[PDB]
């Protein structure tokens, strides 16, 4: 984890699979993600032609996840990456020619590599997630509904939160659903300006809300 | 983490 951490620094997202006269293949995420970049055809192989003018044909990203087998998180995973890859159009426009492809598996592996973290402290917050007082987590359609509960504290409520493939350097919208106790909407704006915009914002913003809210 | 990340058959 520190180790990985300081890989995390230089990205390494992709494996490519295929450098052909056709087509140059990349997987992401365990290869449930694919990219196929297509060639302009040519009577000469491409090592005779000069990267800065080899045009591309074509840009295709493609979901190979299971989603009736895959768990929630990593659904959730697909779903902001490819919303991404929808805002920027497969870099369809920009992305034309063999030279231009380095920046755009940047662009791209940086929301991966963000988006696929994310996953991972979902799936974390489910595992320990009631030593934050977490009962539940649900995950619906770029929503993130946490529920807290304690006796103790005399306080239940759900927070609702607003993920977009941005993460986690966007401030999060939130609302709050009140249950037990009187936490307020200002109370929850609060917990969470608190917490910079920066890996494990998902994690630290529910240990922020445990001590804040049930370690009084 | 192929448990969370499986591919179509
Ligand atoms: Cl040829």
């Amino acid at each position: 984890r520190t180790e990985e951490l300081l890989d995390q620094l230089s990205l390494s997202e992709w494996d490519v699979v295929e450098w052909s006269d056709d087509q140059a293949v990349f997987t992401f995420v365990y290869d449930t993600i694919q990219l196929t970049i297509t060639f302009e055809e040519s009577v000469v192989g491409f090592p005779f032609l000069d990267k800065r003018y080899r045009k591309i044909v074509d840009v295709n990203f493609q979901s190979l996840l299971d989603e009736d087998q895959a768990p929630p998180s990593s659904l959730l995973v697909h779903k902001l990456i490819f919303q991404y890859v929808e805002e920027k159009e497969s870099w369809k426009k920009t992305c034309t020619t063999q030279h231009q492809l380095p920046k755009m598996l940047e662009e791209f592996s940086l929301v991966v590599h963000h988006c696929r973290l994310l996953g991972e402290e979902i799936e974390y917050l489910k595992r320990w997630g009631p030593n934050y007082n977490l009962m539940n987590i649900d995950i619906n359609n770029n929503e993130l509904r946490l529920l807290f509960s304690s006796s103790a504290a005399f306080a239940k409520f759900e927070i609702t939160l607003f993920l977009s493939a941005y993460y986690p350097s966007v401030p999060l919208p939130s609302t709050i659903q009140n249950h037990v106790g009187n936490t307020s909407q200002d109370d929850i704006a609060t917990i969470l300006s608190k917490v910079p915009l920066e890996n494990n914002y998902l994690k630290n913003v529910v240990k922020q809300i445990y001590q804040d809210l049930f370690q009084d | 983490q192929r448990k969370w990340y499986p591919l179509r058959p």
